[PDB]
Parts: structure tokens; C-alpha cells; sequence
């Protein structure tokens, strides 16, 4: 195997031994044995890995000045008196900005990963991703290190993905560097070790989709609804493909992508010149198609920053100078995008051109029949086959036309196994879906469940991404552990907890929740979402949120340019209620009569509110109910809360 | 090259009901009064104006549709409350908007459905601009003729929804034409 | 140099792509194509106020402040507030250029900019074969913008005192047309006034380094490589169709063409011009592309 996977498969299990030991019916010793009875992973250098990642092991094993486990040190270190208790339940990390312990659980993870092991997994180049994802299957909720002096919120999974992640990078900065013996590069005496984590072998790296807004929302057409879940899913997957085509160019591991939604992708590459070269030779090629396509309406910059790994373990706080430095670099060459040979090439095309497209408010596109370009019809045609079918396959013909010369069309799981086994260079972009084990099978996570319009956004969520928990664990690893908290949360919550409610999810992630369907429907689950989310994030975190009412066939992209206790408790628990048997018990009470309701209450006057004693005296209604409609009358603030609640009776 | 001011207010003989909301009225979001969009003015007087016979209604309000292009040689704008409808209304304690309520039988049945409809009040005052910009000096007294045909019809109809069923007409009081830009001379051209 | 003040007092649909879309302000190339179509209806000669005049975009007000659209300069500190706020008032211009404002301030400033409101209003369209027989109605909408009793918006225009005195005229012609969409079907008229306000003076009177444009300009092909060394600029694809070129305005649409927006900063001045995005017409068509300069 090519040593970089042999770091890869080695490193993404050097803790694997802790599921082990805890299990008791069953650390780098017990890891090492438990390996070492599969014929896939009978490779002897990832058993090695494994059974040393720990300073004492590694005392004794001697190895070559050139064996991969030294990096395994160097970065489980990184990653990172000592009683572990095997029943140390994990804490959700939404708290200092626990989860459902007991033995027999671990013996179960032990035979279903022994059962995935021998069923499931198997030792090839490319089937590390393959790997990656068993991994995220069985163990996000494994605590992964119990000890009970330390604030507990990493998941094993975590623990190990940034693990590999660091390695990986550790691996090309030393090979490209020109250090061969790391044994005595690294090991030998700690000042040399503590210059390594000093010297800044590291790249942050990010990415930003710049015209979201105004390419999702400029709908005119009939297909409001069919196009909208299908043009966010086109630029979702657009990202996505940019950043794993940009990984693959890297010959880096899924892994070091720490964070992707909405159009920001954040990865941690190697701090080489090889490296650097690249990205700028692919920002080159990107930028020259989105000007070959679009021209406005989308374009991606990207920037990177070196840092030095001593910043990755909290030394100084520095960590969050460094992001903040790296995002001011990306907000400040997104300033100059287009040289001065490009803006000559955009002016100066005079080209025969027809016009705008009913659907896609563009005219440079070039129209078709029933006055639809070629990609708005293609964003039909995958708009028609979302529902019914799951896997999305990137290809050389496709429907839809992708990046770096693809395509994509659709298949289902049966036709997604025969492309499989055709061995075409494919990757599976999935519905959600789990236990998939299919070739590339990569588990892409989007919110897809099938008036009333309702945005929101996290309040607290730049500082949260940004300022995080203070002083002490602002590492690499638990910012990450939190980002794909929220991830997870926006990618399937919502998925859940949208299924009462005649809701379609329009486009959900990252911190904006766009969900579009019936009136009382959208009031009815805002109030939901915001009160499990509260759950969620133990009432750290809040959300802010409108809801208008639009008429049905308004144009969408105009819909959208438009747009808690005291709202469920006041107003629609209390006076709604009330309200609402006060009409059903007497009828006759039709929009008429609260609608001179309505007209002596918006003129907030005196003499308007002896008319309006008169006109309820007039009524039949229950002497509790005129009563109680009379006191909240004499108030400004319960007549106001009473308007909203008989808007809403209405 | 001059242009020409029609200015002049309008009443509500019976109540009038344009009803974009629709069964509310058109307002202003703010102020909360009922306006007359020059959209309506501009629809009827078309409508009417052409029922009646072209190329004078191209002339007037501007085709530009059909292989051949005429720009619009008369502009509408719409029309609100004066001070002295308003005035009147506060002093004598009168609300901007009545509200009609209606129903409708059903045969073999004989059932009634009640209905809802909001009406702006009668004797109600807009006040109203019109420009003509007179691209050709040798038709202003024609094409004055023919906006003094389009007024005098639209004396004799309705405004807005249901005027079949009662409601709508407006009366034309106060009729200005004064010259603004240029100099063309004004003092012969009528309107009522 | 003096500036106008343009009180409107009808509410006025402005467009960037659809009747139903609603814009506050309207930029440099949509107000010298207006003045450009009343001086020909006028018949007055056109080279005069062609090659001699520089207009900025329209910037709105409130009862006695005056707004200016935010330098896109590199503040080095939420990178929130800053990001929701688009205009600056006179008052607090330097301030802003030197790192005077708070984001206490930045909240409280937005907090003050309400400055008219949105709305979009309802139509149908009854010349279909409802004239004829049964057949449905074809509702269509517009987008609309109102301001209150003591908003509108402004311009600033330099240039010799003649074609100051063209464009009084001119302007007097205008404003009894409209300066918007829909102007025949009842949105758009103004009326206008010149006022001098110092402190509007002295700003654009100063002398720095670096420059804010507060206009759409593009370079001419000769000067763009030397003009973007050091700059911080977002383009805009401006389009739009033609008024009596040929004989379909459907088949008739100007190429798209490309500006810098209205706050842009830059190190090397350049001069613009009024760029052709003419083809298959009868007569040539403008766009305005021109700067005008804020040196601070």
C-alpha cells in the first residue's frame, strides 16, 4: 500500500482499542489483538500504527527512523489522573459555549463492528472513504476520552477523524520538506519536538459561494415549488463537487474537510509549495468557468493562511486570531476578482442573443422552447426526479452540466450497485441514507421533505463559530465537533421534525431555515422548530424568525425578498384558545361581526371603546367571555396581543 | 415642444370600490387612505374610448405591440383625498370607508350566503393630473376632442367592480389646463 | 456644482429585472438615459450635454439628512453590523472613513433609516379575449416604492455653468415625465429643488489618497491595467431593452454591459465614457459610464 494510505488506515484506528477495554466482555495492545484476526485489514504496518500510539509503547518497538506510527504520535497529541471510567456519559458541547451508559452496549459495538468488518469492509486505495463513514456510523455518541478530571465532549469519531486529518497533513509537509528519519526529527529530544509543533506546517484554507441570493431567487414561472427544491440542490451539490474534486486534486483524505453549508467549505491542507501551486492553478480553472456560465451571478474565491500547529492546541488563544485572519483575508479578495484582460473579454462580445427565460430571470443564457434555456430545463428535469429516487451519480454525460467537465443524472440503489461493479469512476451523493456501503458511498446530508414563508437565523452563530468557548477548549477538534453538531442538527432535525406539518423544506443548513407551505401550517411548526431547538441547544443558542402570508401564485423570488414564549404563551395559547371556543360556542358570530370588531379596535379611541362595550353587549356570547374581551380591551398591550389573536382566528 | 396640464378633482357620487386587496379597498400602507390607481382611469378610458369606434386609441394612450411602436402621448396618475374632503370628513366625524353588506339567494334552495364588500364613502374628493405631451401641434384640438368624448362617457359609467350592481360613478368637477413647458397657447381647450 | 433635490409625492416603481421587482435607488446610466430622451423630445441639440456633463447616482434623504452610499474600504477590527448597513448620513462620513463609528453607533444608525417603505400592488388585464368570450383574466404585479412626507432622493452634478443652466431646463422638462417603470400608468412624477448644503460641500471639496466612486464607471479599454493595482470594487451586469430602435422591442435588447457599483475604491483615477451597447438599430444607443469622484 502507498504509505500515505498506510498512514490513513493506520491512524483512523489508533484509539480503536478504547471501544474494546470498555467493553469488558472483550488499549494499544488490546486494539493490536483485536485487528489481527481479519483477512482485509491483516496488514501488518496499520497493526503497527495502531498498537503504538502512545510515547511508552513506542519506548521499546523499535522502529525504523521511518515508520509511520511516529506521526500517529505527533498527531493524536495534537488532536489531545488518568482513570477512565468506562461509563462516563458524553456532554453535549451546546451547554459550556449528556447523551444516552452501561457494558453490554460496547459488547454489541463490538460484534456489529466485527460484523460490518467482515462484511463490509475491505482493504483498497479508494476505499478509505468507505471507511471513513463506518466509522461516523457506529460511533458518533462513543465517548472518547473518559477521563473523569476532563470536560468530556469529544466523540471518538472526532477524536479519530481529526487524528487522521492531522497526519495526513504532517505526512506531506515532512515527505515534500525534505526529512526522511522523523524518529529524529520529531522524537529525539522535546525543544526539537517543541519546534515542530511551532514551525507552520499547516494551511487553513477556505471557500465562499458569492451570488447565492440572487441565482435562488429570481423565479417567475408556474413550477415555483418544483424548481426552488431543485435549484438549491443544484448549487448545494455544486459546492459539494468543487471541494471533493478540489480534495482529490490534493490527494487528500475526506477528512481534512472540517465544515461545508451554504456556500462556506473550510479545509486543512499541507503547507507546501507543491500544494499552494495547485490551489492556485484550480482557483484559475474555476474562476474561468464561472466566468464561462454565469459571469455575475456565481463566482468562488478562495484563500489559505499558514498556521502553526502550536496554535491548534489552544496555546495562546491564537487559534481564533488565526480565523479571524484567514476569514479577513477571504472578505478582502473578494474585493478584486476579475482582472483587467477579464473585464475587457466580459464587454467586448457582441453575440446574437435571445431573451429571458420565464423561469430563470436571465437573459444572457440562451432561451429554447416554451421560452426555457437548456439549464433551466435541465434544473426541470432533476427537479422531476427528486422525489422518487436517492442517489445522484457524477458522470461524463449526466443531465445537468458540473465543474470540471461533468455531469450528473440519476439512478436508484440497484442501478447505482451496477455502475458499481462497471467500475466507472463514479461518486453516490445520497438522500441521507446511511448502510449504503456503495462504492463512493457518501452520505451528503440535505433536508428533503414534501401560503406561509418563514426565514431564520441563529443570533448567536458568528460568535459561536468564532469566539467559541473561551480560553480552554478552542482547539481544532471541539470547534469541529461543534460545527457538525449544528451540521447534523439543520440535516436531519428538521427532516423529523417537520413530518406532521404540509411543509416542503425549500433550502435548510448551515443557519438559515427557509421552509415554505399553508398558513396556519408554517406558524404551527415555526413554534415547534423553535422550541426543539431550544431543547437542542440547552437554551444557549436563539433563534430570530419571521412569517408573512403571501398569495398563492406571487412569483417567488419576490415572496422571498420580503421576509418566542411571549408569542406561544400570550398570545396563542391563552387568548387564541379563549378566542376561538368564545366563536365556537355561539354561532352567527361570522367574519362580519369580528370585523367591526377589527374597526372599532384599530382606531384606539374612547368612544370607540364604549361602541365596542355596546356592540359585545349586543352579542350572546358568555358573560366570562365578554368580560375577559372587555378587560384585555382596556389595555394597549392585551389589545394589540388580542388584534394578533383574532387576525389569526380569521 | 410643450406640455400640457390637466388637473382637476373628482367626487364620488356613488360609492366606489377598486379593491386590489380583493374584499378591501386599495390604500396607502402607511397613511391608511384610499387612493384611485391611474391604472383604473387609464383601463375604463381606454376600454370605453375604443368600444366607441383605431388609430386614435394607438394615439392616445400608446399601443407599441404590434410591429409597429407609438409612444404614450397621455400620462395618468392617481388621485387621493384632498385637504377639504378630509377636513370635511374630521370635522363632521365621518369614516373614510362604509361597508356594504350583501347576499345572494340560491334557487330551488333559497338559502342566503352573506357577503362582505368595503365601499369608499360617497361625496369623497380625489384630486387628479393629467399631461399631454403634444408631439404634433396640428392635432392637440382633436385629440382634445376625442379625451372630452372618453370624460364625458366615463361621467356616464362606472369605476371599479360592481357597477352593474350599483355603485362606481364619479363626477369630474374643477377642471384645469394650464401650459407648463413650452409655448403653446391653452385658453381654448375645455373639459368637463 | 450644484446638486438636485427630487420630491416625489407618487409612488415610483425603479426595476432591476421583473415589473414585480422594487428598487429604492437608480443608478447614473437609467438618469442620463432619461435626460438624454427628453432633450431629443425636446428637440434641443444633444453634443452640449453629451460629452461635458458627469452625473452621480441618486442617493436618498429624510427630512434634513443626507445619505452617501458605504465606502467599501478595508476595516480592520463583528464584521455583522457592518455588513446589514449600506448608507452613511453626511454627518458621520469622515467618521466613518476613520474608524469613528461604534457598533453601538452602526446599530443606532440603522435603527434611524427608515426612509420609505415596499409594497406591491395588484392588476389584471382585461384586453384579452374576456373582450370576446369566456376567458380568464391575466392578473399581473408590479413593485412599487413609497416615501414619506420628507424623503426622496438627490443627485450631484458638475460642469461648466452653461450646461448647468441645459440641465435646469432640462430637468424643468422632466419633471412633469416620470423617472421610472410603469411612468403612462400613473407611478413617477417629482417635483425638485436646488439646494446648497455645506457640509455636502466640503465633503466632496477635500484632497486624499485614496478615492471612492460614487457613480457606475467603466474604464475605457486603454486604462483599465493601470486603474485596478489596488482597488475593492463589486461589477453589476446592467441590461434592460430600447425605446423605438427597431421595429420589436421584444427583438430589440441592449447587450449586457458591466460597471463598477457606487462605492468602489480605488488608487488611480480614471476618466470613463459613454460606451455603445448598440447593434442591429437605426440610431446609437448610450450607456453612461463615468465617475464621479469622493477624495478621502
Amino acid at each position: 500500500m502507498n504509505k500515505k494510505n498506510i498512514l490513513m488506515y493506520g491512524s483512523l484506528l489508533h484509539d480503536i482499542g478504547k471501544i474494546i477495554y470498555r467493553s469488558g466482555d472483550h488499549h494499544s495492545k488490546l486494539g493490536h489483538q483485536f485487528l489481527s484476526q481479519f483477512s482485509e485489514f491483516k496488514d501488518n504496518e496499520v497493526l503497527d500504527n495502531v498498537a503504538y500510539h502512545h510515547y511508552k509503547e513506542l519506548a521499546k518497538a523499535n522502529l525504523d527512523n521511518d515508520n509511520t506510527a511516529y506521526i500517529t504520535y505527533i498527531a493524536d497529541n495534537i488532536a489531545s489522573l488518568f482513570n477512565f471510567d468506562k461509563y462516563t456519559p458524553l456532554y453535549s458541547v451546546f451547554n459550556i459555549v449528556k447523551f444516552k451508559y452501561s457494558s453490554g452496549n460496547y459488547t454489541t459495538l463490538m460484534k456489529d463492528m466485527s460484523h460490518d468488518l467482515e462484511h463490509k469492509l475491505s482493504i483498497k486505495e479508494g476505499t478509505f472513504p468507505s471507511l471513513l463513514q463506518w466509522t461516523e456510523s457506529l460511533w458518533q455518541y462513543v465517548p472518547s476520552s473518559t477521563n473523569k478530571n476532563q470536560l468530556i465532549d469529544i466523540s471518538l469519531y472526532d477524536h479519530s477523524r481529526i487524528t487522521c486529518a492531522i497526519a495526513s497533513c504532517i505526512f506531506d509537509y515532512l515527505n515534500e520538506n525534505n526529512i526522511h528519519n522523523y524518529k529524529d526529527e520529531l522524537f529525539s529530544k522535546y525543544e526539537n519536538t517543541k519546534s515542530f509543533y511551532q514551525k507552520e506546517a499547516f494551511l487553513l484554507l477556505s471557500m465562499d459561494m458569492s451570488g447565492i441570493q440572487d441565482f435562488i431567487y429570481n423565479i417567475s414561472g408556474s413550477k415555483a415549488l418544483k424548481s426552488l427544491r431543485s435549484r438549491s440542490f443544484y448549487l448545494e451539490l455544486m459546492l459539494e463537487v468543487i471541494v471533493d474534486q478540489l480534495l482529490e486534486r490534493l490527494e487528500l483524505a475526506r477528512a481534512n474537510l472540517l465544515y461545508t453549508g451554504g456556500g462556506h467549505a473550510y479545509l486543512l491542507v499541507s503547507n507546501t509549495d507543491k500544494v499552494k501551486k495547485k490551489i492556485t492553478q484550480f482557483n484559475n480553472e474555476l474562476k474561468k468557468w464561472f466566468m464561462s456560465e454565469f459571469t455575475t451571478d456565481l463566482s468562488l474565491s478562495m484563500a489559505f493562511e499558514k498556521c502553526s500547529g502550536d496554535d491548534l492546541m489552544n496555546t495562546s488563544g491564537n487559534y481564533r486570531t488565526i480565523w479571524r485572519n484567514v476569514s479577513s483575508k477571504l472578505s478582502d479578495i473578494k474585493a478584486h476578482k476579475y482582472s483587467a484582460e477579464d473585464i475587457l473579454k466580459l464587454n467586448h462580445f457582441h453575440s446574437y442573443g435571445d431573451r429571458e427565460c420565464k423561469e430563470c430571470l436571465r437573459s444572457d443564457i440562451d432561451i429554447n422552447d416554451d421560452g426555457l434555456c437548456s439549464i433551466c430545463e435541465g434544473i426541470i428535469n432533476i427537479s422531476n426526479d427528486l422525489r422518487d429516487k436517492s442517489f445522484f451519480v457524477l458522470s461524463e454525460t449526466g443531465k445537468l452540466k458540473m465543474p470540471f467537465n461533468k455531469f450528473i443524472s440519476v439512478i436508484d440503489y440497484e442501478e447505482a450497485e451496477m455502475l458499481v461493479q462497471n467500475n466507472n469512476q463514479v461518486r453516490i451523493y445520497s438522500k441521507n441514507k446511511p448502510y449504503i456501503g456503495i462504492g463512493i458511498s457518501t452520505n451528503l446530508w440535505m433536508c428533503d421533505y414534501d401560503l406561509g414563508v418563514v426565514r431564520a437565523d441563529i443570533d448567536n452563530l458568528g460568535a459561536t463559530f468564532i469566539s467559541g468557548i473561551p480560553e480552554k477548549y478552542n482547539s481544532i477538534s471541539r470547534t469541529a465537533t461543534l460545527s457538525r453538531q449544528l451540521s447534523l442538527f439543520f440535516k436531519y432535525e428538521l427532516n423529523h421534525l417537520l413530518e406532521n406539518y404540509q411543509i416542503t423544506a425549500i433550502y435548510s443548513g448551515g443557519d438559515d431555515l427557509f421552509l415554505i407551505g399553508a398558513w396556519d401550517d408554517i406558524i404551527e411548526a415555526s413554534i415547534y422548530i423553535n422550541d426543539k431547538f431550544k431543547e437542542f441547544t440547552l437554551d444557549k443558542l436563539t433563534l430570530s424568525a419571521g412569517v408573512g402570508m403571501f398569495s398563492g401564485k406571487y412569483p417567488v423570488s419576490k415572496m422571498a425578498f420580503e421576509t418566542w414564549d411571549e408569542f406561544k404563551k400570550n398570545i396563542l395559547e391563552e387568548k387564541l384558545l379563549v378566542l376561538q371556543q368564545g366563536f365556537s360556542q355561539t354561532d352567527e358570530h361570522g367574519k362580519a361581526f369580528i370585523y367591526k370588531m377589527l374597526a372599532l379596535l384599530r382606531n384606539n379611541e374612547a368612544i370607540n371603546i364604549a361602541r365596542l362595550a355596546y356592540l359585545l353587549a349586543r352579542s350572546k356570547m358568555n358573560e366570562d367571555f365578554t368580560s375577559k374581551i372587555f378587560n384585555w380591551a382596556q389595555n394597549d398591550k392585551d389589545k394589540n396581543q388580542l388584534i394578533t389573536a383574532l387576525e389569526y382566528y380569521i | 415642444y410643450s406640455k400640457i396640464k390637466i388637473s382637476g378633482t373628482i367626487e364620488v357620487v356613488t360609492g366606489l370600490h377598486i379593491g386590489g386587496g380583493g374584499s378591501p379597498v386599495v390604500r396607502d400602507l402607511q397613511t391608511k387612505l384610499p387612493i384611485i390607481p391611474g391604472s383604473s382611469i387609464k383601463g375604463k378610458m381606454r376600454n370605453l374610448l375604443a368600444k366607441h369606434f383605431d388609430e386614435r386609441v394607438l394615439r392616445l394612450f400608446g399601443s407599441s405591440e404590434k410591429g409597429n411602436i407609438q409612444r404614450a402621448r397621455l400620462q395618468i396618475s392617481d388621485a387621493f383625498f384632498s385637504e377639504k374632503t378630509k377636513e370635511h370628513f374630521a370635522q363632521n366625524d365621518i369614516a373614510y370607508t362604509e361597508t356594504k353588506f350583501e347576499n345572494t339567494i340560491n334557487r330551488l334552495t333559497a338559502v342566503a350566503n352573506p357577503r362582505q364588500i368595503e365601499r369608499v364613502t360617497r361625496g369623497s374628493e380625489f384630486d387628479f393630473v393629467f399631461i399631454y405631451n403634444v408631439d404634433e401641434e396640428s392635432q392637440v384640438e382633436d385629440d382634445f376632442e376625442n379625451i372630452e368624448k372618453a370624460i364625458h362617457l366615463l361621467e356616464n359609467d362606472y369605476l371599479g367592480g360592481g357597477g352593474t350592481r350599483g355603485n362606481g360613478r364619479i363626477q369630474f368637477k374643477d377642471t384645469n389646463i394650464e401650459t407648463v413647458v413650452g409655448e403653446y397657447d391653452s385658453t381654448n381647450l375645455k373639459i368637463k | 456644482t450644484k446638486v438636485f433635490k427630487l420630491s416625489f409625492k407618487t409612488p415610483v416603481h425603479f426595476g432591476k429585472k421583473r415589473l414585480s421587482d422594487g428598487e429604492m435607488t437608480i443608478t447614473a446610466d437609467t438618469l442620463f438615459s432619461a435626460l438624454f430622451i427628453e432633450t431629443l423630445q425636446l428637440g434641443k441639440d444633444t453634443d452640449w450635454l453629451l460629452n461635458d456633463l458627469i452625473i452621480s447616482d441618486t442617493f436618498p434623504y429624510e427630512n434634513e439628512l443626507y445619505y452617501l452610499p458605504k465606502p467599501l474600504i478595508k476595516i480592520d477590527s463583528n464584521h455583522k453590523a457592518f455588513k446589514k448597513l449600506k448608507y452613511v448620513p453626511v454627518h458621520h462620513y469622515n467618521q466613518y472613513l476613520n474608524g469613528e463609528l461604534s457598533a453601538e453607533d452602526a446599530t443606532d444608525l440603522n435603527d434611524i433609516f427608515n426612509i420609505g417603505y415596499f409594497s406591491l400592488q395588484t392588476k389584471v388585464s382585461l384586453i384579452a379575449q374576456e373582450t370576446d368570450s369566456s376567458a380568464d383574466s391575466e392578473p399581473y404585479s408590479v413593485g412599487t416604492f413609497t416615501f414619506e412626507p420628507e424623503a426622496g432622493l438627490y443627485f450631484i452634478a458638475k460642469g461648466s455653468e452653461e450646461t448647468l443652466d441645459h440641465l435646469n431646463n432640462i430637468m424643468t422638462a422632466l419633471q412633469y415625465s416620470g423617472l421610472g417603470g410603469k411612468r403612462n400608468a400613473g407611478y413617477g412624477q417629482f417635483e425638485y429643488e436646488i439646494i446648497n448644503n455645506q457640509q455636502l460641500s466640503k465633503l466632496l471639496n477635500q484632497n486624499g489618497k485614496h478615492s471612492i466612486l460614487l457613480s457606475t464607471a467603466m474604464a475605457k479599454k486603454e486604462e483599465i491595467e493601470s486603474a485596478l493595482k489596488e482597488a475593492r470594487y463589486i461589477l453589476t451586469k446592467r441590461s434592460g431593452f430600447v425605446q423605438s430602435t427597431n421595429y420589436s422591442e421584444m427583438l430589440v435588447k441592449k447587450s449586457d454591459f458591466y460597471s463598477f457599483s457606487s462605492g468602489s475604491v480605488f488608487k488611480n483615477i480614471f476618466n470613463g465614457d459613454i460606451f455603445n451597447v448598440g447593434h442591429n438599430g437605426k440610431h446609437p444607443v448610450y450607456r453612461y459610464a463615468k465617475p464621479l469622484w469622493l477624495e478621502v
